């Protein structure tokens, strides 16, 4: 249980990572909209 | 039928300064382009090409 609870505090920095992608993706079509 | 007679008053006489300068107004004069319109335009190009082949080949 402790090492799945390690397991568990780490899929959440993947909703980070995934919010972070999101923003990535709105930047590089600014980056296409803008020239 | 009176435009088609207006033109009637013989070729001008040409010089070669002129035309060189217009065309040469035609030189640079700015890479302003809009990547995304550019952008746009290709992805039609590619649709209009990729439909036409199906179109004729038929496969």
């Amino acid at each position: 249980e402790t090492k799945v609870d390690r397991i568990l505090s780490s899929q959440s920095l993947i909703q980070t990572i995934k919010n972070d992608i999101v923003g990535l993706k709105a930047g590089m079509a600014t980056l296409e909209g803008m020239i | 039928e009176l435009l088609c007679i207006m033109r009637l008053w013989g070729h001008p006489m040409l010089t070669a300064s002129q035309a060189a300068g217009k065309v040469r107004e035609s030189m640079c004069a700015g890479k302003v382009l809009d990547f995304p319109t550019i952008m746009k335009t290709l992805a039609f190009f590619h649709t209009i090409l990729i439909n036409g082949y199906r179109r004729k080949h038929h496969g």
